[PDB]
RNA sequence: UGAAACUCAAAGGAAUUGACGGGGGCCCGCACAAGCGGUGGAGCAUGUGGUUUAAUUCGAAGCAACGCGAAGAACCUUACCAGGCCUUGACAUGCUAGGGAACCCGGGUGAAAGCCUGGGGUGCCCCGCGAGGGGAGCCCUAGCACAGGUGCUGCAUGGCCGUCGUCAGCUCGUGCCGUGAGGUGUUGGGUUAAGUCCCGCAACGAGCGCAACCCCCGCCGUUAGUUGCCAGCGGUUCGGCCGGGCACUCUAACGGGACUGCCCGCGAAAGCGGGAGGAAGGAGGGGACGACGUCUGGUCAGCAUGGCCCUUACGGCCUGGGCGACACACGUGCUACAAUGCCCACUACAAAGCGAUGCCACCCGGCAACGGGGAGCUAAUCGCAAAAAGGUGGGCCCAGUUCGGAUUGGGGUCUGCAACCCGACCCCAUGAAGCCGGAAUCGCUAGUAAUCGCGGAUCAGCCAUGCCGCGGUGAAUACG
């Protein structure tokens, strides 16, 4: 996660496509999901601290 | 087979419609 | 099975520095980046320097390939 | 490197979350960032305080914010200049008129996340690991507790070989869901590295 | 009988804990055997080695690297390469000024990035009648502290993971034994899936692991009815449509249920064999959960981090290229080679999920992909959605064939700034290898294997035949 790269912020993508999400969290760009813009690491870490409501550990 | 896109298994394994699979 | 649909695209950086060197007759070389633009009627007898992502390749662009994109004839790699 | 968070196991029953209130999925990730720039603001201030925890309850522009610690004064302030500043930096950052209670924690030894800071800190201070660990244990284990125990990461003493120090009291059963086991990591930066402190703190069962 | 020079820091004895033999006893695991289906051969997809390249970014390396990090490489991503450009900088906090600055908009050039600019405008403070002066804020320029660095080290690290291995086992306290390392306990006999429990015993207990507490599935009940229904009845555009009712089915919270309790047989016990009642019987089936520790395992490229190294470049921005090269080699898969089959009709029967600038009913246009219009749903209520295998009828008649769908030529449709390198999809034409695969090798013990389709994450689109789940039909075999 170069600072450099984490401008992905920056709306200004001149074209719409361009734009990709990252980690808001470790700026990971490689794994991040839509319903926690979390990528699956920092996610199992949060999930984990009990600090993503609702989230539990799913088994069956 | 299912690799005969021109037939029925073959859209239906595509996933996908056409002559061969229309919908309904 | 090739298709775009309804709007040859060309990037213009080219196309309104081609169309109007067709006023003053025609040139000698146009060096291009955008190898994404198809080529058209206008550009034929031209000569078109493409980009191939390490140098610029001349290319006389002749009626029998009218249709076809630049990069085309701008081979990108090199083999054996 | 095996066995799972001794908290995230334990969500279902003996422990709750930290942050209490439901979203849809066009808000939930932004209730999530803001609510851990929270944590961010909150951890890098009240440090020395020593928050133990920071639960987040939400019900619509309402932050039910109650930052938990054992000195409940530095929190406070000057008569209650603090808990003036603070709790308008917070709605700074998020308009949404946000709360900010405040706890003390009834023994700041049962609060596994302070011992891990402690001994985070008796680290930097450059102590000797074991003595720390055993110290810690014995604090938890003698302020009541069923069980306690202490972990240490490598490098101890600036050592080259990375280690692992031990310690631990009385049962801790960490397979046991109906355990209630505290657990808390601190961090330890340092002249040669990085060092991380786990605590584990067993109270009740059933 | 019996040396010396020279040379070594040991040579040795007994005993301890381990590890190990082609030592012994005892026992377990899809370990072998038994059995069912594959891989190895083909075509293609995908990862890799190797070559090639301006570059083909980096990592992963027997098991435990190789559809692995990547749950989405056209630009972006991107860390690589070529070229055109920036320099307190794309981001933080600050400082000394030479000065004008909040901001707004147009042009020159250019591939873009940039570099040049040409203007429209002056609020906020304390002054001053005012002209205007000095200051906050913010923006520029010139030096400075400093930013930034997928730049090295996973043998300096944290954290997290993998692995032996859900394999049991690893220990402590006090006592006892031994000069001591250490031993006893934890060994022994019976028994368990288990250091599970029993019995015995110089030991008596305890901790981390087993187990149990949590989740799903199977039977029943109690609140609770915008999804069930003539169950029972009245209406019928025979659509559970309407009225109507919660019985049933469900939906989802809470409980009941199993305890080897009962009977018989064997034991001394723990338990073992068997029988009843029960939806379920002796851990009912599946999951979460993986001890002290080992592999100087993996990851400095998620992140964090000590130390090194570059700081008009090892930082930063673009446009283009590469990550998609190929004589060749391997892994994992997909589709097949057909009649227990393939094709076209007609008709059945799921479960989980997802959807407000997103699913998209229905209608019209088109062979179609898809276009145009448009109802509905914040979704047990509308949509995705067809279920396919099946069943019924019909065709093919053993052929490289109505098997198989590779490759190639056309003509189109979508997404997108843009599909040459390098997208998926549709239609016409083409119609490859392949006739069941050498040596060798993988999986699985039952709703499992084998077969059939369905959803989701990522995501504009997609190179998914990959992952992660869901339900239909449903075997064989285990002497040992
Ligand atoms: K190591
Ligand atoms: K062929
Ligand atoms: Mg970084
Ligand atoms: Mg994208
Ligand atoms: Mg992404
Ligand atoms: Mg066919
Ligand atoms: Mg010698
Ligand atoms: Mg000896
Ligand atoms: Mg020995
Ligand atoms: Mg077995
Ligand atoms: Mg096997
Ligand atoms: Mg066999
Ligand atoms: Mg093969
Ligand atoms: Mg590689
Ligand atoms: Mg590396
Ligand atoms: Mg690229
Ligand atoms: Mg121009
Ligand atoms: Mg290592
Ligand atoms: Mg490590
Ligand atoms: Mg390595
Ligand atoms: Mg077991
Ligand atoms: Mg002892
Ligand atoms: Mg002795
Ligand atoms: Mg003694
Ligand atoms: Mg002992
Ligand atoms: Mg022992
Ligand atoms: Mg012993
Ligand atoms: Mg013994
Ligand atoms: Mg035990
Ligand atoms: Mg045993
Ligand atoms: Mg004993
Ligand atoms: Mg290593
Ligand atoms: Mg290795
Ligand atoms: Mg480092
Ligand atoms: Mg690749
Ligand atoms: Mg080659
Ligand atoms: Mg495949
Ligand atoms: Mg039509
Ligand atoms: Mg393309
Ligand atoms: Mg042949
Ligand atoms: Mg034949
Ligand atoms: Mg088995
Ligand atoms: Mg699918
Ligand atoms: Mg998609
Ligand atoms: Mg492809
Ligand atoms: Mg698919
Ligand atoms: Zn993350």
């Amino acid at each position: 996660a170069r600072k450099a790269l984490i401008e992905k912020a920056k709306r200004t993508p001149k074209f719409k496509v361009r734009a990709y999400t990252r980690c808001v969290r470790c700026g990971r760009a490689r794994s991040v999901y839509r319903f926690f813009g979390l990528c699956r690491i920092c996610l199992r870490e949060l999930a984990h601290k009990g600090q993503l409501p609702g989230v539990r550990k799913a088994s069956w | 087979g299912k690799g005969d896109r021109r037939t029925r298994r073959g859209k239906i394994w595509r996933g996908t419609y056409g002559k061969y699979r229309p919908r309904k | 099975p090739r298709s775009l649909k309804k709007g040859v695209f060309v990037d213009d950086h080219l196309l309104e520095k081609v169309l109007e060197l067709n006023a003053k007759g025609e040139k000698r070389l146009i060096k291009t980046w955008s190898r994404r633009s198809t080529i058209v009627p206008e550009m034929v007898g031209h000569t078109i320097a493409v980009y191939n992502g390490k140098q610029h390749v001349p290319v006389y662009i002749t009626e029998n390939m009218v249709g076809h994109k630049l990069g085309e004839f701008a081979p990108t790699r090199t083999y054996r | 490197g095996n066995k799972i968070h001794p908290i995230g196991f334990r969500l279902g029953i003996t422990r709750d979350w930290e942050s209490r209130w439901y979203a849809g999925k066009k808000q939930y990730r932004h209730l999530l960032l803001e609510d851990q720039r929270i944590r961010g603001l909150l951890e890098k201030e009240l440090y020395s305080a020593g928050l133990a925890r920071v639960d987040i309850e939400r019900a619509a522009d309402n932050v039910a914010v109650t930052v938990h610690v054992a000195k409940p004064g530095v929190v406070i302030g000057r008569g209650g200049e603090r808990i003036r500043v603070l709790r308008e930096e917070l709605a700074k950052l998020t308009g949404k008129n946000v709360a900010l209670n405040v706890q003390e924690v009834q023994n700041p030894n049962l609060s596994a996340p302070l011992v891990a800071q402690r001994v985070a800190e008796q680290i930097e201070r450059r102590f000797a690991v074991r003595r720390a660990i055993k110290q810690a244990v014995q604090r938890v284990m003698e302020s009541g507790a069923k069980g306690a125990k202490v972990i240490v990461s490598g490098r101890i003493g600036g050592a080259e070989q990375a280690r692992t120090e031990w310690a631990a009291q009385g049962r801790v059963p960490l397979h046991t869901l109906r355990a209630n086991i505290d657990y808390g990591f601190a961090l330890a930066r340092t002249t040669y590295g990085v060092l991380g402190v786990k605590a584990y703190i067993f109270l009740g069962e059933v």
